[PDB]
């Protein structure tokens, strides 16, 4: 016997929490498709975006980070409810 | 006799063991669908013979007279595991126990000459003694050594860190811990080193088939070599054989 | 010195290794294949570099059998078929009269194996496994007697079959040992020690026999090959 | 035919290799020396040897 | 000077002065100068102004953060299955949430950037440092322990790197040019250009 | 270009052949007609690496020479 | 099969056939040359090897070899037959014992049987046995298994007249690296791996003798019982179903002995023949290749049986 972390949680809640993950998989090509199309013509519009300052443009890079959710954590939160 | 359906087809010219005038036992061969597999660095000396499903992991070195039959069931030799001369090495077909019967040896496992080994698990870094015997379903846990001259009954545990001796093989001694982390190890490392001098000193293909050739040459000579087309012949064998299997009544 | 040794067999082997290259590329041209033979490529006297088997002229060695590594064998003994004699790692010494018999190993090819000596009249069984040790003069070892490193077998004893010696323990003259831990049993009897010559020259006159048939092979053999 | 008697088609692989890269190199040739004769390449061992 | 006797480095100086040396004859340059757009923009003597033409770019991306959220839900509902709730009553909160929050945090930071750097009326990192940490701070009203901390901490230092990187380390490095003979030393004997390389044109993209 | 091209090509020749016979798991001194075939051509691969590097160095000289980078005659001998 | 325009050197891979173009007649004296010096300089290396110089040649069968015949004690298992007349006006030795064996007997290359051998149909010999009858018969009855590396001896009855010959039962199964001396064992017997089975010993039908087991000399093992141990003693009797496994071992390495007789009697040019097709399989796995659009190859031998 070793010395082992402990582990917060009960098991079966834990392997409760984890199989909420489990959920019909979307495909990536509809992301995708539309990421494709809206960033060609974001990339068009860019090149007239006006000039803004470099301290503007990293708070809006931080803002975006801070904002930007990843795609499990919508896959484990989703529910089809009003 | 002459198997119509074995995988790479019929023999069409069969020659008995008398009519052989030299030796041309092979070290590794093929029995019908099952096919040793071997790494680069394997050394299998020229006495040893494999044979059947025996997979053989890097650094596996089967020295002079052993004898690794793969035909009833799988072989696995793990890495850095030597099998020493004259020892054997088998696979039943089924266990007693019920569970897989398959011959797996663990890494850093040294088999001593003379010791037999037949659908047994061996663990990694353990030592069979010489004439030791492990029968079918036995089980050596990892970091156990058999003396030599003991049998492991059928079915029968050697616990971990462990010394077993006697034929009907009893608890010695426990192993220290500088044993099991050196030295069991070491002698594997050895006999690599062994094997490994043995094969920088070997021929791709050794100055033995010059004699075969020399009466080759002899009978093109004379004219009595004959130019046979194999594949069309175990072809038109095959063919015949359903053919005669359709006819039949009986 | 050992440099030199190993400067010399490394220019020799690469020398020997293109010759044969090119041998291969010559029969790869003229169209014939009988290179790619795999036939036993067992020598019966392999040496591992410099190290060779010395062998006496009335030594009877089995082509079946191994002799390899620097083995020095005396005269008038025989080792018989499929027994293994290495020496590579550290040599081994047998002694007139001595015979190896089929399936038996002699060898010090352990890490820490001491130099194998065996003496004169000395039978080893068939398959007994001998492994770093010295067997005095007239010693009859068993069938299937496993013998230890650094173990000591003084002359005119008996090792009953099956009997195995632990390491560093020594078997005293004119006495029967066995079991798996080597005990002495009774104290040979005047019949017994009078009964090694006879066994040892019984084994020559077998092995003279066995010799004369083995050339009759070979000349089997040369009228194919010739 | 060092390639082709790999897949035992050593003759004819041969001669098709042959007429392959003799067939492109003297194309090679004879554009270098069509551009020496219009005049955009080096031309004075063209222009003596012709008149 | 490596020698453990006199000190390392050197010493230039203060009374005596190089008089400049052009890098090349003629000067052909390929960068071409701020536009007044970006004068415009970088304008903070009115605050209100400043701000409103700043927040468009906070305002578009909280619209693509809530945009990629909402498409996220909006793959997962089934099509095949008719739904009681209507889908961008559900969707619809997500966008307009994220982008107003988005807009409200930029809306501070410009702010309050233009405010102290008219009530200072110098430019500085502190105003910087000090509007972020205002909307740090308005990013972690209701937060657990660490975040009071945390928050105020990286939106200060994002000013700091966007000033660091984006207005001093350009400033610092204009004179090196890399070709001809190095900056602070043309008495060396190297090859002088009659002209300047030019890599590239000025872009148009 | 470099002076040394031609002594570090053939000890890169030995390289090759080392390693192709270590990581096949043959010993060094394994195949030894591949340890002068790739000697030979490694040697003559770096020197001919070398004369390409010093032909594309003084064509360069001569696109600056000709835009009008002043380049004197002691820098015209550090292109050889 | 299908087509008859394949390359010869694809039919003949052993033994390409007689050059016939000029280009395939210069490669052949090529390869006479390089044979030549290749040979050359194997010499010279093998001067400065030393002793020996690292040679190799062909080894003698050992499987099926002679014993010097005693015109005393006539052959009783194995046949005697004559020498080659210029092996009798070198050796001298005008008859030599041969072993006897069945056909469906099978006898690895690596196994050692000598003189009087007699082995009866469906056993087998299996790798690194040696059965030595130089001085006495040995018998082995049928569908009787000498498994790997086991050693079965005789000797002489001398003036006691104990039988010193070696009598091996019907389905008897002689375990891998028993040892095996002048004794008598009695039909669907198991001798298990490692045993050593000494003078005198007589093992009755039906019983069991355990892995790595001595049993003393003179020793009567009755039937259907179980003796293991240094000094081989009984532990328990066979159980009825122990039987039909004792069968059931004698069978399974018939059907082995059988494949193993099969793979190992193949000729040279079949084996490299095999190997191409083992070869070819491997590189036809790939089923988007443009022949396979051309043709489906026979399983067996691929070689194109009909077009796709
Ligand atoms: C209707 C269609 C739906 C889409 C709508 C929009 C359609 C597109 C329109 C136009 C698209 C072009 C512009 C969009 C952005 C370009 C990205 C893109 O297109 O790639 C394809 C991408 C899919 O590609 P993928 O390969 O399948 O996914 C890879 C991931 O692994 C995905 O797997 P994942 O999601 O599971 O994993 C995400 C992972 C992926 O990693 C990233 O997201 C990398 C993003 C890093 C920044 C990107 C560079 C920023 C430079 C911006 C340049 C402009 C400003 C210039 C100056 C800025 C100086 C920095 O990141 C994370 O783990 C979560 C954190 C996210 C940011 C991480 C950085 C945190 C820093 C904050 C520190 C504070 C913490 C302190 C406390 C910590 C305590 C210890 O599609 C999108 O994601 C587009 C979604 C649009 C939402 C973006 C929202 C803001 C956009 C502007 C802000 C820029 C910041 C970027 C935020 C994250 C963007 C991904
Ligand atoms: C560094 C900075 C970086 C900057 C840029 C770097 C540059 C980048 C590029 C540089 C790339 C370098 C790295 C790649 C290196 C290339 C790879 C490589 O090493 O070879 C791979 C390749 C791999 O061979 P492999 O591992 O066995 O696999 C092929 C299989 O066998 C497959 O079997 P196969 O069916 O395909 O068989 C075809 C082939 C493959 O077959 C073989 O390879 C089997 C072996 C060939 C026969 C053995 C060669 C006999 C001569 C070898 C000398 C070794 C001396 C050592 C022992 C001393 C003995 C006294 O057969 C051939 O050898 C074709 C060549 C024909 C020549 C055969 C020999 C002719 C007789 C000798 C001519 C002259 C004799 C004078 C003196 C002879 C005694 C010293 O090696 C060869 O193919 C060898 C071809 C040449 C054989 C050596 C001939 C040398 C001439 C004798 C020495 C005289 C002095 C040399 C100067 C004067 C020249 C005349
Ligand atoms: C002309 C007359 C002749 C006179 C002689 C003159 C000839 C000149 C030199 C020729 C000598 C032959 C060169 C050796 C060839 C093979 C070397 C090798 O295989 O390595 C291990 C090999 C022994 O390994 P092994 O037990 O036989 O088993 C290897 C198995 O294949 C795989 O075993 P594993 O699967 O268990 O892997 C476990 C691995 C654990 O896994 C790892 O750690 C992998 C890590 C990735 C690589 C390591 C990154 C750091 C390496 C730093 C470089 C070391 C030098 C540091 C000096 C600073 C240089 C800037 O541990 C190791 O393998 C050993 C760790 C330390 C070795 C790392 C150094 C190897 C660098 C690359 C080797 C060259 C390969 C060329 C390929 C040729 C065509 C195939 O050699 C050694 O005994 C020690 C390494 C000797 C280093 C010399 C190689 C030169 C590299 C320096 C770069 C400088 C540029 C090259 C100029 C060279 C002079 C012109
Ligand atoms: C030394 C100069 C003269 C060399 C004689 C060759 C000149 C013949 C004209 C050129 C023909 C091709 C040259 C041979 C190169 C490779 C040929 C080849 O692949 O060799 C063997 C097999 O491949 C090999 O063995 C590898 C050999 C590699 C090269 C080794 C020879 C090196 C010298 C030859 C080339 C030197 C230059 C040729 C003239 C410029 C071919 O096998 P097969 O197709 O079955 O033909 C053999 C015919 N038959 C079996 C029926 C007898
Ligand atoms: C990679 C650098 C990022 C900074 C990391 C610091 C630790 C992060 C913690 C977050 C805290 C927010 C960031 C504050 C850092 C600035 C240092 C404060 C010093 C200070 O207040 O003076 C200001 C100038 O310093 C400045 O603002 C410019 C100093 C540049 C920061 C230090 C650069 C080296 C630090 C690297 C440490 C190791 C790297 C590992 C992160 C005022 O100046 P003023 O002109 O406004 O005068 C006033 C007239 N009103």
């Amino acid at each position: 016997d070793e010395p082992k972390h402990q582990i917060p949680g009960n098991a079966l809640d834990n392997w409760a929490f984890l199989r909420t993950y489990a959920k019909p998989l979307p495909d990536m090509i509809h992301y995708y498709y539309y990421v494709y199309l809206f960033g060609f013509f974001f990339v068009y519009k860019v090149a007239d975006f006006p000039e803004y300052s470099p301290r503007v443009l990293v708070m809006a890079a931080l803002i975006g980070s801070l904002f930007y959710v990843r795609r499990d954590w919508v896959h484990r939160e989703f529910k089809d409810s009003p | 006799v002459n198997f119509y359906d074995a995988p790479n087809g019929p023999a069409v010219e069969q020659v008995k063991i008398e009519d052989e005038w030299y030796n041309r036992q092979r070290t590794e061969f093929n029995i019908l669908n099952k096919q040793p597999s071997k790494a680069d660095d394997v050394f299998i000396a020229p006495n040893a013979v494999v044979c059947g499903d025996v997979d053989l992991y890097q650094k596996v070195s089967i020295f002079f007279g052993a004898v690794v039959r793969g035909d009833l069931n799988t072989i696995r030799i793990g890495e850095n595991s030597t099998i020493l001369d004259k020892a054997v090495v088998h696979a039943a077909s089924t266990s007693p126990t019920g569970l897989n019967a398959a011959t797996i040896i663990g890494s850093n496992v040294t088999v001593e000459p003379h010791a037999v080994l037949r659908s047994c698990r061996i663990g990694d870094n353990c030592i069979v003694g010489a004439r030791s015997v492990v029968c079918e379903g036995a089980i050596m846990h990892p970091e156990s050594v058999l003396a030599p001259g003991s049998v492991l009954a059928p079915g029968r545990q050697i616990p971990s860190g462990e010394l077993w001796a006697g034929s009907p093989a009893k608890f010695v001694r426990k192993l220290t811990y500088y044993e099991t982390s050196n030295v069991i190890r070491e002698s594997a490392e050895h006999y690599y080193d062994i094997a490994t001098g043995f094969r920088n000193e070997t021929f791709d293909h050794g100055s033995a088939w010059r004699d075969a050739e020399a009466y080759r040459q002899k009978l093109v000579d004379y004219k009595e070599y004959n130019w046979v087309n194999y594949r069309e012949q175990k072809y038109v064998m095959r063919l015949q054989r359903d053919a005669a299997e359709l006819e039949k009544l009986l | 010195a050992s440099f030199l040794k190993t400067i010399v067999w490394r220019c020799g082997f690469a020398i020997k290794e293109t010759g044969l290259a090119l041998e291969t590329l010559g029969c790869k041209l003229q169209g014939n294949y009988s290179f790619r033979e795999k036939c036993s490529r067992h020598t019966p006297l392999t040496q591992y570099q410099f190290k060779a088997p010395s062998v006496g002229e009335s030594t009877f060695v089995a082509p079946s059998a191994l002799v390899s590594g620097d083995v020095i064998i005396g005269e008038k003994s025989s080792v018989l078929y499929n027994a293994v004699v290495r020496g590579e790692f550290k040599s081994v010494t047998i002694g007139e009269g001595s015979t190896i018999s089929d399936n038996a190993y002699v060898g010090s090819s352990s890490e820490f194996s001491p130099e194998t000596v065996i003496g004169s009249n000395v039978s080893v069984g068939s398959g007994a496994v001998l492994k770093g040790c010295t067997v005095g003069n007239n010693v009859l070892i068993g069938n299937n007697v496993i013998i230890s490193e650094k173990a000591t077998v003084e002359d005119n004893t008996i090792l009953a079959p099956g009997s195995y010696v632990p390491e560093d323990v020594v078997v005293k003259s004119g006495e029967l040992w066995s079991g798996s831990p080597a005990q002495k049993l009774r104290n040979l009897d005047e019949k017994e020690l009078a009964l090694f010559n006879t066994l040892s020259v019984g084994a020559t006159e077998l092995a003279a026999d066995h010799a004369v048939i083995m050339k009759l092979l070979e000349l089997k053999q040369k009228e194919f090959i010739k | 035919y060092y390639l082709g008697a790999k897949g035992h088609t050593g003759k004819a692989s041969a001669y098709f290799t042959s007429f392959l890269a003799t067939k492109s190199i003297t194309l090679y040739h004879a554009y270098n020396s069509a551009d020496r004769l219009m005049g955009f390449k080096e031309n004075s061992r063209e222009v003596v040897k012709n008149v | 000077t490596f020698n453990y006797v006199i000190p390392y480095g050197g010493s230039s100086s203060y009374t005596i002065n190089n008089e400049p040396v052009k890098a090349e004859e003629v000067t052909v340059d390929f960068s071409k100068e701020p536009s007044a757009s970006s004068l415009k923009l970088a304008d903070k003597s009115d605050w209100i102004a400043y701000t409103f033409n700043n927040v468009p770019l906070m305002a578009t991306v909280g619209l693509l953060a809530g945009a990629h959220e909402a498409f996220l839900h909006y793959e997962r509902t089934p099509i095949y299955g008719k739904r009681t709730y209507n889908i961008i009553k559900k969707l619809a909160p997500i966008v307009i949430n994220k982008t107003a929050y988005a807009t409200l945090l930029g809306a501070i930071f410009c702010a309050t950037d233009a405010l102290y750097e008219n009530y200072s009326g110098k430019k500085s990192y502190t105003s910087g440092m000090v509007a972020g940490a205002a909307t740090g701070a308005v990013f972690a009203i209701g937060r657990p322990l660490p975040q009071p901390l945390v928050w105020p901490l990286v939106f200060a230092a994002a000013p700091v790197i966007a000033d660091l990187f984006g207005e001093v380390y350009p400033e610092s490095m204009k004179s090196a040019r890399g070709y001809g003979t190095p900056y602070g030393f043309e008495n060396l004997d190297d090859a002088v250009p009659t002209r300047n390389p030019i890599r590239r044109n000025p872009h148009h993209y | 270009g470099w002076e040394y091209a031609g002594t570090y090509g053939a000890l890169c020749g030995m390289v090759y052949a080392i390693g192709s016979n270590v990581i096949s798991g043959r010993a060094w001194f394994r195949r030894p007609w591949v340890h002068v075939t790739s000697v030979t051509l490694s040697y003559l691969g770096s020197k001919l690496l070398d004369e390409v590097q010093d032909t594309y160095y003084l064509e360069h000289l001569k696109r600056v020479e000709r835009k009008g980078l002043q380049v004197t005659e002691e820098h015209k001998k550090l292109f050889s | 099969s299908l087509l008859k325009n394949y390359p010869p050197s694809y039919l003949y891979p052993f033994r390409h056939p007689k050059p016939e173009g000029v280009i395939e007649k210069v490669l052949f004296n090529l390869g006479s040359l390089f044979r030549s010096a290749g040979q050359g300089m194997d010499e010279l290396g093998s001067l400065m090897l030393g002793n020996g110089g690292m040679q190799e040649s062909v080894g003698p069968n050992l499987a099926y070899a002679p014993v010097k015949y005693n015109p005393a004690a006539a052959p009783k298992a194995g046949i005697v037959a004559p020498i080659p007349a210029s092996a009798q006006r070198v050796l001298g030795v005008k008859e030599i014992v041969l072993p006897s064996k069945a056909e469906s007997t099978f006898i690895a290359p690596n196994a050692n049987v000598l003189g009087d051998v007699k082995i009866g149909a469906k056993s087998s010999i299996w790798y690194g046995a040696v059965l030595r009858g130089d001085v006495n018969s040995i018998e082995i009855g049928d569908n009787t298994n000498v498994q790997d590396n086991v050693t079965i001896h005789v000797a002489k009855h001398s003036i006691d007249g104990k039988l010193r010959n070696t009598v091996i039962g019907n389905n008897v199964t002689i375990g891998h690296c028993a040892t095996i001396h002048a004794c008598t064992i009695a039909d669907n017997v198991i001798i298990g791996m490692g045993a050593t089975v000494l003078d005198g010993v007589k093992v009755e039908s039906g019983s069991i003798v355990g892995a790595g087991s001595i049993v003393p000399p003179n020793t009567v093992i009755p039937a259907g019982q179980v003796w293991v141990g240094n000094p081989a003693k009984f532990i328990r009797n066979v159980l009825p179903e122990e039987n039909g496994f004792i069968a059931s071992s004698a069978n399974n390495y018939d059907l082995l002995g059988q494949q193993h007789k099969f793979e190992n009697s193949k000729v040279f040019e079949e084996m490299l023949v095999e190997e191409e097709i083992a070869k070819d399989r491997e590189l036809l796995e790939d089923k988007n290749l443009a022949v396979h659009q051309l043709y489906i190859f026979d399983p067996q031998t691929q070689l194109a049986a009909r077009p796709r």
